[PDB]
């Protein structure tokens, strides 16, 4: 929108091409993580934690 | 005899089960009849000298290094230049025939038809020139309507005698004009329509000019044309209405590709038409083997065309069908099922186009799919619009508008104007700094320093800290 | 946007059945024009006009015809008048009482 | 704003009025792009 270009020009921050869509715990729920599995597409190279 | 039904496949099977199928050599005589129809049309073509000269014009044109001869002729019954020698023959024959301004004219026209109609002619050339002949028929019929309107229903001519002098003269100024002094109810009524009928006669005599043979013959040519056309269309109906059942068989071959039964039947039926118009009888060969590939390709192009609600081309559906064949082969030759980077050897594709092809193959879901447990909540009740904006977003945007408004209030006039012209604040599209210097008629670099100074002041603590508070980073 | 084709995760699509019914009608109509262009025997044009009549009739109600033309799945298509009539139409459901 | 709601038949002139185009082909999307 106009004028957010204005604000960003007055402060000069980066319009990062990446948008946050990270899985978060739902609201109210408050537990403890007890197992974290990671699947992969076999063409994909595995990450660190996987 | 039957009660009723709706079931349009029912009415179709009914109406197609009237005709008996065929009898061998009956089909060959039907193809004989269709050859008779093309015969009469080509004959009526060749007996038209204007069409002959048109053909000659096109011939030289394509022979002038403008197109291949196939754009001229689909060959003759012979390398090329056979057409060139044939055109030399017909050129000499036509010049000798126009050298008879009634000594050898009709014998020459029969000779010209028998010297060019021997081998072949282009279908598209045929259509263009026959539509030209129908243009001549347009002028014929329009002259008819003009001279009938201007004679009988307008001022009460007797149409019997009206054509009775049309039969015999048809073009001059006595079969109409010598009527005008007949002293009848109409004869003393043709004096206000005299000029229009006069000019109409002039255009008919121009028809005589632009055709050669007599205007009655100019209508007789396309009359034989139409008669041959009926001769073809009749018994073409016989052939197709016979083999509709053949169509129905291979139509049933494809019943669950996402395209209803009668759609497949009609597609195969169009294929059957295209086969019959191209079918040869002289091959001494069975018709059904010729119609089968045609109907198959037609129906298959249909099912690749409009089966899915998202059209993918023939090549993608052929690749998909090959992958389905190769998987239904490989599941047992391996035992359980093939994985995408296993078909890299069974098929020779890049092993990622397989990925995208497997991605594309699925069909979309009906938005009223009954979701589980049989509640009436369908998938439609679960599709959110990710295009609307949150009202928190709207309030943020408008409050941001206000904040910048009262900030820019805290500046001069030229600074605020420069910042509403440089950024598109409360205005149309953002002005350029070139347009800046165009509207203030000023120094570019000094204006850039103006807005840098504005930015510097806007950096000020206790002056824009709420503004950076708008920055949610 | 009233018969949407929103995208679903992983490349599937969610269409409304009005899209399928419109596509049926457009296919059959264009084929009818392609038939009149070649001037087929009256049997085929009669069949095609029957097919068009049935297609428009189903797009209007998808009833009144014995076997309502089911979708890909073996369920009947929710026709246009099946967005008005009844306990699931707009009237009793999304106009009188809203979420 | 408006006192009443009226209903009637719609002549083909009317349906040509509402129509901002003539749908001619069964395509919906482009299977690679989604335009």
């Amino acid at each position: 929108t106009p004028e957010e270009k204005l604000l960003r020009a007055i402060f000069g921050e980066k319009a990062s091409d990446v948008k946050d869509s990270s899985l978060r715990v739902p609201n109210g729920v408050s537990g403890t993580v007890i197992d974290v599995q990671v699947f992969t597409r076999d063409g994909v190279e595995k990450d660190k934690r996987a | 005899e039957i009660g009723r039904t709706t079931d349009p496949v029912r009415m179709y099977m009914r109406e197609m089960g009237t005709v008996e199928l065929l009898t061998r050599e009956g089909e060959i005589d039907i193809a004989k009849r269709i050859e008779d129809g093309i015969n009469q049309v080509q004959c009526s073509v060749a007996e038209y000298p204007e069409a002959i000269t048109y053909l000659l014009e096109q011939y030289d044109r394509v022979e002038a290094e403008e197109a291949r001869l196939s754009d001229l002729i689909t060959g003759f019954v012979d390398d090329p230049e056979l057409a060139r020698e044939k055109f030399a023959e017909l050129r000499a024959q036509y010049v000798v025939t126009r050298d008879t301004i009634h000594a050898t004219a009709q014998e020459e026209i029969l000779k010209l038809s028998e010297v060019f109609k021997q081998f072949r002619l282009v279908p598209k050339q045929f259509d263009y020139l026959v539509n030209s002949m129908r243009v001549m028929m347009d002028r014929v019929r329009t002259q008819e309507r003009l001279i009938m309107k201007l004679c009988v229903e307008q001022c009460k001519m007797p149409k019997k005698n009206f054509i009775t002098l049309f039969t015999g003269n048809e073009t001059s100024d006595t079969w109409f004009n010598a009527a005008i002094a007949m002293n009848k109810p109409w004869s003393e009524k043709l004096h206000d329509v005299s000029e229009e009928v006069h000019r109409a006669l002039q255009k008919l005599q121009q028809i005589e000019e632009e055709t050669g043979l007599t205007i009655e013959q100019v209508k007789d040519i396309n009359r034989r044309m139409s008669i041959g056309e009926a001769k073809a269309r009749r018994a073409k109906k016989e052939m197709v209405e016979a083999n509709l059942r053949l169509v129905i068989s291979i139509a049933k071959k494809y019943t669950n590709r996402g395209l209803q039964f009668l759609d497949l039947i009609q597609e195969g039926n169009i294929g059957l038409m295209k086969a019959v118009d191209k079918f040869e009888y002289r091959r001494g060969y069975k018709f059904s083997t010729y119609a089968t590939w045609w109907i198959r390709q037609a129906i298959t192009r249909s099912i690749a065309d409009q089966a899915r609600t998202i059209r993918i081309p023939v090549h993608m559906i052929e690749t998909i069908n090959k992958l389905n064949r190769i998987s239904r082969q490989m599941l047992q030759e391996m035992g359980r099922e093939p994985t995408p980077e296993e078909l890299a050897e069974r098929m020779l594709m890049p092993e990622d186009k397989i990925r995208k092809v497997l991605k594309i193959a699925k069909e979309p879901i009906s938005m009223e799919t009954p979701i589980g447990d049989d509640e009436d909540s369908h998938l439609g009740d679960f599709i959110e619009d990710t295009t609307l904006e949150l009202p928190l977003d709207s309030a943020t945007t408008e409050s941001l508008r206000a904040a910048t408004h009262d900030v820019l209030a805290g500046l001069t006039a030229r600074e605020a104007k420069v910042l509403r012209m440089r950024f598109g604040i409360d205005m149309n599209t953002d002005y350029t700094l070139e347009e800046v210097g165009k509207q203030f008629d000023v120094t570019r670099e000094r204006i850039r320093q103006i807005e840098a100074k504005a930015l510097r002041k806007l950096r000020h603590p206790s002056r824009s800290e709420v503004l950076r508070s708008f920055l949610d980073d | 946007d009233l018969r949407p084709l929103v995208p679903l995760d992983g490349g599937r699509f969610a269409t409304s059945d009005l899209n399928d019914l419109y596509r049926r009608v457009i296919n059959r109509n264009n084929r009818l024009k392609r038939l009149l262009d070649l001037a087929a025997p009256d049997i085929i044009v009669r069949n095609e006009k029957r097919m068009l009549q049935e297609a428009v009739d189903a797009l209007l109600d998808n009833g009144r015809r014995g076997r309502a033309i089911t979708g890909s799945n073996k369920r009947p298509l929710k026709s246009l008048a099946d967005m008005i009539k009844g306990k699931q139409g707009r009237f009793r459901q999304n106009l009188l009482g809203k979420r | 704003e408006f006192d009443a709601i009226k209903i009637a038949l719609a002549s083909p002139d009317m349906i040509r009025s509402w129509s901002f185009g003539e749908v001619k082909k069964p395509e919906t999307i482009n299977y690679r792009t989604f335009k």
